[PDB]
């Protein structure tokens, strides 16, 4: 604060951070070897550079401004950390629209989001009533497994459930019959058998 | 390392999903909404570890896509969890 | 209906109402409609029971309720169906 | 018994 | 007759082809029963066959045609849609567009 008074705000950002100040001062402008790493690459690095230190409200704030103002290696890792600190904390249906307009990267990332996830595939399912589709048939297929099966879908439902069919008889044949409505005459056929 | 935390739940929660479904069918021949909000917890919870691991110093953590994939296995369970309390669970016995 | 004029008490209510039909044409459309004004497992086989089990003064009192109705059920059965997914 | 009239 | 009572090919190659098509509904088999057709030389599925080895709309409408004329045109439409999807992989496009219900649905 004294000795201070575009170096001396530079200073004043990287010693208040050793946060609201820090950010803000930083932003308004423009352990060691990451700050000269940093100078060599002079945004998006400081960002990326803070959050790793504090790795928190600060860190994931500035990650997230960060991702945000720039919106291959880049773009995954900061949506992957996004995607992290928003579950910690909606985020994954918006980062998967993105990208869709790295698809093992994204295979990984939807098998660690197998509840949560559930939730919000059935949520942007709702919102709508190619890749990202195949993608998550796939997931799914690898009572619950139909049930995720069927909603997604919403054939494949039907698929899935004479699979597994091949009080259950009964609610399977049942739910088919619903979803149809050849197939329903040879349900009831085979329950009256 | 809360990574293996959430590996944990998603395991465990699995498997009590397929004991529901198997006790459905053996009654042809709890789970409260907790469950789920837990699920959308531990999605939370990945998505601050990956952010954190994009940023880490001396650079981006490897663990990207074993992430992304844990993602869709607990997506996948929140929506098994979320059908079976949405009705499918009283409706086990009967056919479809 | 009492249960009715008093979330839980509605979905036992509407239980007995299936197994009400299923014991028993007006009737079922009569559930049908309050199905409808409404909009798990359990449910769900009750709705699936109902659609299996699936002339003119049934048609007028189904006039009168709107004041078709295969597809209406059809839509409200699948409705609930997508909720039971969700949930 | 009322309710078990009813499931009857 | 034996072989439509018990639930043959060659012998039909050497109406009832359509429903022989229909049963059949690989690649190598298509392409030789293609050239058994030239031999002997129905229209409709004979430009979606020459189609599947590749004008387009003509052969788009026979092949809706066909499909009027159930499960097997049903399973023949899904392909032609399939294969339609994955040659786009824009007029034209909106042009050549206009379970099954969904996809569409998903496609606009």
């Amino acid at each position: 604060e004294n000795v201070e008074c575009e170096v001396q705000e530079f200073m004043f950002a990287m010693t208040l951070f050793s946060f609201d100040q820090s950010y803000e001062i930083f932003q308004l402008h423009d352990i060691w070897k990451d700050l000269l790493c940093t100078f060599t690459v002079p945004h998006s690095a400081f960002y990326y550079q803070l959050s790793l230190l504090f790795d928190q409200e600060f860190a994931l704030k500035c990650i997230s401004k960060s991702a945000e103002y720039s919106l291959q290696d880049f773009k995954e890792k900061q949506h992957i950390h996004y995607l992290n600190l928003l579950i910690h904390f909606e985020v994954l249906d918006v980062l998967r629209l993105g990208h869709e307009c790295r698809t093992n990267f994204l295979q990984l990332l939807l098998q660690e989001d197998i509840d949560f996830f559930s939730t919000l595939l059935r949520l942007c399912n709702a919102h709508s009533d190619k890749i990202v589709d195949s993608i998550l048939s796939q997931n799914l297929r690898s009572c619950f497994k139909k049930l995720y099966c069927f909603r997604m879908l919403n054939a494949a439902a039907e698929v899935l459930y004479q699979y597994i069919l091949m009080i259950r008889k009964r609610k399977c044949y049942l739910m088919v019959i619903n979803v149809l409505s050849v197939t329903l005459t040879d349900l009831r056929d085979e329950l009256r058998g | 390392r809360r990574k293996l935390v959430v590996q944990w739940i998603a395991m465990a929660v699995d498997m009590w999903v397929r004991e529901v479904e198997r006790r459905g069918a053996m009654a042809a021949a709890v789970m409260g909404s907790w469950v789920s909000e837990l699920l959308g917890r531990a999605d939370q919870v990945l998505t601050q570890i990956a952010g954190t691991g994009a940023t880490l110093r001396g650079g981006a953590a490897s663990d990207a896509e074993e992430i992304a994939s844990l993602r869709r296995t607990v997506k996948g369970l929140k929506r098994s969890v979320d059908m079976l309390l949405g009705g499918e669970m009283a409706r086990m016995s009967f056919f479809r | 209906v009492l249960s009715q004029f008093y979330d839980r008490e509605d979905w036992g209510q509407a239980l007995r109402l299936l197994l009400l039909l299923i014991e028993f044409h007006y009737l079922v459309l009569l559930v049908a409609k309050f199905l409808y004004p409404i909009f798990e497992d359990s449910v769900a086989t009750v709705i699936e029971v109902i659609e299996t089990k699936w002339s003119n003064l049934y048609e007028t009192i189904i006039e009168a309720d709107k004041s078709a109705t295969l597809l209406k059920n059809l839509r409200k059965k699948l409705n609930f169906k997508l909720c039971q997914a969700f949930m | 018994d009322w309710v078990e009239q009813l499931i009857l | 007759l034996k072989d439509r009572y018990e639930g043959s090919e060659v012998q039909n190659l050497l109406d009832l082809a359509e429903m022989a098509i229909v049963t059949s509904l690989v690649q190598n088999n298509e392409l030789k029963t293609l050239r058994e057709i030239l031999n002997e030389f129905v229209s409709i599925n004979v430009f979606e066959v020459y189609l599947k080895l590749v004008q387009e709309t003509i052969d788009s409408l026979i092949s809706g045609m066909k499909i009027f004329y159930v499960a097997a045109c049903c399973n023949v439409m899904s392909q032609e849609i399939v294969s339609k999807i994955l040659e786009k992989n824009k007029a034209k496009l909106l042009e050549l567009p206009l379970q099954d219900l969904m996809k569409c649905t998903y496609k606009i």
